[PDB]
RNA sequence: CCGGCCGGGAACUCAAAGGAGACUGCCAGUGAUAAACUGGAGGAAGGUGGGGAUGACGUCAAGUCAUCAUGGCCCUUACGACCAGGGCUACACACGUGCUACAAUGGCGCAUACAAAGAGAAGCGACCUCGCGAGAGCAAGCGGACCUCAUAAAGUGCGUCGUAGUCCGGAUUGGAGUCUGCAACUCGACUCCAUGAAGUCGGAAUCGCUAGUAAUCGUGGAUCAGAAUGCCACGGUGAAUAC
């Protein structure tokens, strides 16, 4: 019927609904190559699906908000990996070796009092 | 810098200008306020602008078109 | 309900809200949208409730 | 570090040609966090060099890195006043790393109008053993050989 | 229809306040929907800590004002005369929109 | 030719040709060009005399070179002779718009000499 | 305590509603012209000291004009004094 | 209505309460058979997973009699109190902490994609009209996932300029205005026109940073009649290097 996966990358949020059909991808009611597939983060969304070779098998309807180009594509990446339970689990066992099933703990550290940002300290005098 | 719709002349100083229409030119008047604007109806006055320690006697002329009284009062001091 | 016209600071009675069988005072009136901002002093604290003109009667 | 050795954060292959060395190349060449503008100039310089020279896109940076790839590095063994340059065989990670740092610094130093021109000129001049990075490589080897008190 | 809105200072005071608000209306007989979360507001306060010399040290406090929305579906005669007056929740600012 | 400009503005773009004259910036340049039918996005290389006569007529309306410098010199000397704050700060080579003389204002005051 | 600053401020609070807040809007409409006439001079006769621009916000308890916070109506060391001893409702430490 | 706008689903983006999960626990090797360590499996994350709060007995007779309290001393038709103006902003100087630059990696112009965290009633101030504009008049919504501040910017397409003291960078100065406020007067902010200094990545020396960090680009808040490159807080892109 439907195969769902949420996914997040540090500021973003997506809903990846995998429905059977053609190999196209619909993102924010628009095509993949139009939004950012000809520029930065072009094939990061294809890395989970490249291992299983699902070229014309499943259509993905995705709605994503938050972050930027990389953040939205990372939310789509973790959404596809979470939504990869559509068939038997013998294919995600090799996808774990790639490192995309693992949720990245790389998130921004807060600003602290006395500092200009996360870890930068003010300049100390020479004498 | 100055007020948008009209030159702001102080209330008590306006009373002094009205008494100057009748009394004409007179001796220097030592007033404390400096927030008054110059206009063609103010030329001829011999008022003394306050500058903290002293009062500078200023004679109004045509060249003071948009300046205030505070631009002729020496408050700070040079070496 | 009778007495459809209200004025600020007048006591009224709640009939269609959760505070039935009790009275209260209207802090602010909005004649344009026809909505009454009434407060009920329950538990020692103000409780803002919205009431309509026709639904309640003036005390 | 003092408590244990720590190897730098490993990277993945680049999104266009799938090479882990080009990924390190664009990362080092990057400025202000703008990876997109950086890879845009790297791919533009690589394409213009592959078209002008007539060689394949693989050898367009492999032979250019090869001519600036050192075979010895310097150890600070303190003999010459708390610092020295004893030579030893460079490890592969350091071998390709020093080459990339030199060719990027040479591209920054080059006086051409565009960074794509500065990079395509250093990439061209490197492969024919004439570039600034070649001068840097063929100066440290001489200093290391001159300071070969030990081996 | 009875859009109850609760405002409290503690997480373990408003869910307990809206627990009786759901039970004293569901049991007597009416149509009731569950509590809507309504995002908590976090108000920060950063002030200088040292009195007479303080260049880069500060103390940071915050308040979390919790919110809830019950939104009773049908205002039946059973819930109108039984819902409030029994919780004794003095630290919950209830607001009702019709 | 002498189109009311300090010198020949040739070998440069049309907007840049006007900005290199004392008394006209980028705004007055676009104003003169737009009101005379000049092409703002090209250079003045091989420009016809007919389009230059309309520019020569146009530039003369607003204040010309020298006369503007004399207008600024006259306006400053007026305050100098008058004896106001703006005159005294000008004669003594110090800032007038509230700039501090403690550390900065070196451009108006002058080079350092301890 | 410095009784002078407190006395001046308390006097300005009452006097800033006794003269100002009612005739200030008339000055805003007439002097700053909205649709020069001679009705402007009669609206510049308000007290110079009693002006709200002269009023400086001060602490409720000690009258300290620096470090004040409008919301809690106290100074940072007074907010810290009450906050540490648990007298301000829900003012917990920020540790995100 | 091609608007989530309306039945419906409340699945779910998001939102927020209660739980479960990581405890050297599972295996092998090593070690002393003890604690413990290394690798692998499971798992979203293995050896306090990442970050913050929380700074021992004590130290510098460290700073605050100026937040307040207080011993002693001093003034008391005066070191007390009110008011106008001035100073706290000066200028032959030295030093600290910061911001902007020296460019084709960028300047100008058009079009366009994606946020998070907050604040808001003498408030935020839509929409409409006037002015190139700063802004004024008219004028909804809401004390807040509704309404506003608020259009996120770097990025990405083309056209322009080609290494110059330049379409780089803007100092100083004049003329003419707007907003707040009795009132811009020495000593404010912003807008328009004109002027386009120094500066070609900086001597001796010195600082910060081990991964979502450094770097870079925007947003909000406190104080605030009206005034921040400072303080606090939030996210976009995102490294280099450890022998």
């Amino acid at each position: 019927n439907q195969y769902y996966g949420t996914g997040r990358r540090k500021s973003s949020a997506a809903r990846v609904f995998i429905k059977p059909g053609n190999g196209k991808i619909v993102i924010n009611q628009r095509s993949l190559e139009q939004y950012f597939g000809r520029e930065t983060a072009r094939m990061v969304v294809r890395q989970p699906l490249e291992l299983v070779d699902m070229v014309e098998k499943l259509d993905l309807y995705i709605t994503v908000k938050g972050g930027g180009i990389s953040g939205q594509a990372g939310a789509i990446r973790h959404g596809i990996t979470r939504a990869l339970m559509e068939y038997d689990e013998s294919l995600r066992s090799e996808l774990r070796k790639a490192g995309f099933v693992t949720r990245d703990a790389r998130q921004v550290e807060r600003k602290k009092v006395g500092l200009r940002k996360a870890r930068r300290r003010p300049q100390f005098s020479k004498r | 810098r100055s007020l948008k719709k009209g030159p702001f002349i102080d209330l008590h100083l306006l009373k002094k200008v009205e008494k100057a229409v009748e009394s004409g030119d007179k001796k220097p008047l030592r007033t404390w306020s400096r927030r008054s604007t110059i206009f063609p109806n103010m030329i001829g006055l011999t008022i003394a602008v306050h500058n903290g320690r002293q009062h500078v006697p200023v004679f109004v002329t045509d060249e003071m078109v948009g300046h205030k009284l505070g631009e002729f009062a020496p408050t700070r001091t040079y070496r | 309900r009778p007495k459809t016209l209200f004025e600020p600071g007048e006591m009224v009675r709640v009939n269609d809200g959760p505070f039935a069988d009790f009275n209260g005072v209207v802090e602010e009136v909005d004649y344009e949208k026809s909505r009454l901002k009434v407060s009920v002093s329950i538990f020692g604290r103000a409780t803002p409730v919205e009431l309509d003109f026709s639904q309640v009667e003036k005390a | 570090p003092r408590r244990r050795v720590i190897g730098q954060r490993k990277i993945l292959p680049d999104p266009k040609f799938g090479s882990e060395l080009l990924a390190k190349f664009v990362n080092i060449l990057m400025v202000d966090g703008k990876k997109s503008t950086a890879e845009s100039i790297v791919y533009s310089a690589l394409e213009t060099l592959a078209q002008r020279s007539g060689k394949s896109e693989l050898e367009a940076f492999e032979v250019a890195l090869e001519n600036v790839r050192p075979t010895v590095e310097v150890k600070s063994r303190r003999v010459g006043g708390s610092t020295y340059q004893v030579p030893v065989e460079v490890r592969p990670v350091r071998r390709n790393a020093l080459a990339m740092r030199w060719i990027v610094e040479a591209a920054r130093k080059r006086g051409d109008k565009s960074m794509a021109l500065r990079l395509a000129n250093e990439l061209s001049d490197a492969a024919e053993n004439k570039g600034t990075a070649v001068k840097k490589r063929e100066d440290v080897h001489r200093m290391a050989e001159a300071n070969k008190a030990f081996a | 229809r009875i859009r109850i809105r609760l405002k409290a200072f503690d997480h373990r005071l408003i869910d307990q306040a809206t627990a009786e608000i759901v039970e004293t209306a569901k049991r007597t007989g009416a149509q009731v929907r569950g509590p809507i979360p309504l995002p908590t507001r976090k108000e920060r306060f950063t002030v200088l800590i040292s009195p007479h010399v303080n260049k880069d040290a500060r103390d940071q406090y915050e308040i979390r004002t919790h919110l809830r929305l019950v939104d009773i579906v049908e205002p039946t005669e059973k819930t109108v005369d039984a819902l409030m007056r029994l919780d004794l929740a003095a630290g919950v600012d209830v607001q009702i929109s019709l | 030719a002498r189109i009311a400009g300090i010198n020949i503005p040739d070998h440069k773009h049309a907007v840049i040709a006007l900005t290199s004259i004392y008394g006209v910036g980028k705004t007055r340049s676009k104003a003169i060009l737009a009101a005379a039918g000049i092409a703002e996005d090209v250079k003045i290389s091989e420009l016809s005399e007919g389009q230059i006569d309309t520019l020569r007529d146009e530039v003369a309306k607003f204040v010309v070179e020298g006369d503007l410098r004399r207008e600024i010199s006259m306006s400053i000397k007026r305050l100098m002779d008058l004896g106001c704050y703006r005159g005294l700060r000008h004669r003594r080579g110090l800032p007038v718009r509230g700039q501090r003389t403690k550390t900065n204002a070196r451009t108006r005051k002058g080079p350092r000499k301890p | 305590a410095k009784q002078s600053m407190k006395a001046r401020e308390v006097k300005r609070v009452a006097l800033a509603d006794k003269y100002f807040a009612k005739r200030a809007e008339l000055k805003a409409i007439i002097s700053d012209v909205n649709a020069r006439w001679n009705a402007v001079l009669k609206l510049q006769t308000l007290p110079r000291d009693s002006s709200p621009s002269r009023q400086r916000n001060r602490c409720r308890q000690t009258g300290r004009p620096h470090g004040f916070l409008r919301k809690f109506g106290l100074s940072r060391i007074k907010v810290r004094e009450a906050a540490m001893r648990g007298e301000i409702p829900g003012l917990k430490k920020a540790s995100w």
